[PDB]
């Protein structure tokens, strides 16, 4: 296991393997934080999230 | 939903109810944005004139978060056909935007590639729906969740009595009484990764609910995905 085989490539959420490197995404509605991994919604109810 | 779990408060604020003329919900939905509802295909035949309902986890009473939305346009998918469920998939752009709140969100749309690979290979999914607690029965009045296990594809054809096209896959159990049923089509299909729930699957058909051998089919979310924003686009 490498890159997003391993443990999704320490991404929050979409991993993809652009060269042989690990790039991080996240679906609408976030955006994805300074480390490049975490993914932080944008406004109030980010999709696919529990409320309270 | 045979066996599974009441939702409880906030917890599948993604369920969307299509309601008749007369307010009985007759199907599921997944809502994918303050516009569009997710749904299958063969639930538009079900009901000549219908609405959507949303925030609704208790069809008895008022919970105070229920929203009724008109829908504005029906955007089925030309290739589905009665004959074998194929193409079992529809979007609903709504006239007014829905208000997200406590129990109304909406759950993410995943890229292919990773869904795939990192979503379908998990142990389980998640279906939610108000549809049947029994093969024979009323519509729950509550709204129900299940987690469903991932069905290896081979085993899932060689259950089949009919044809398992590459736009559906299994889920469910072998023996176990837990199972969607009558009144969950439509509904969402959910995988959970690091506490974000994503789109998998919409509730299609089973031979019967919860039966020996049998599993619960869905529509493979990710063979729709760039349909689905071809249609959410207009
Ligand atoms: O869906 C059902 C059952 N109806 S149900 O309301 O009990 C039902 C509906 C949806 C379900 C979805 C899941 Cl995931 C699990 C059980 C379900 C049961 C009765 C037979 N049946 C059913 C059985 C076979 C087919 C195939 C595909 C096209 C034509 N042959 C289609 C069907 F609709
Ligand atoms: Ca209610
Ligand atoms: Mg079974």
């Amino acid at each position: 296991r490498k890159l997003c085989s391993l443990d999704n490539g320490d991404c929050d959420q979409f991993c993809h393997e652009e060269q042989n490197s690990v790039v991080c995404s996240c679906a609408r509605g976030y955006t994805l934080a300074d480390n490049g991994k975490a993914c932080i919604p944008t406004g109030p109810y980010p999709c696919g999230k529990q409320t309270l | 939903i045979v066996g599974g779990q009441e939702c409880k408060d906030g917890e599948c604020p993604w369920q969307a109810l299509l309601i008749n003329e007369e307010n009985e919900g007759f199907c599921g939905g997944t809502i994918l944005s303050e516009f569009y509802i997710l749904t299958a295909a063969h639930c538009l035949y079900q009901a000549k004139r219908f609405k959507v309902r949303v925030g609704d986890r208790n069809t008895e009473q008022e919970e105070g978060g229920e929203a009724v939305h008109e829908v504005e346009v029906v955007i089925k998918h030309n290739r589905f056909t009665k004959e074998t469920y194929d193409f079992d998939i529809a979007v609903l752009r709504l006239k007014t935007p829905i208000t997200f709140r406590m129990n109304v969100a909406p759950a993410c749309l995943p890229e292919r590639d990773w869904a795939e690979s990192t979503l379908m290979t998990q142990k389980t999914g998640i279906v939610s729906g108000f549809g049947r607690t029994h093969e024979k029965g009323r519509q729950s009045t509550r709204l129900k969740m299940l987690e469903v296990p991932y069905v290896d594809r081979n085993s899932c054809k060689l259950s089949s009595s009919f044809i398992i096209t590459q736009n559906m896959f299994c889920a469910g159990y072998d023996t176990k009484q837990e199972d969607a049923c009558q009144g969950d089509s439509g509904g969402p299909h959910v995988t959970r990764f690091k506490d974000t729930y994503f789109v998998t699957g919409i509730v299609s058909w089973g031979e019967g609910c919860a039966r020996k051998g049998k599993y619960g089919i869905y529509t493979k979310v990710t063979a729709f995905l760039k349909w689905i924003d071809r249609s959410m686009k207009t």
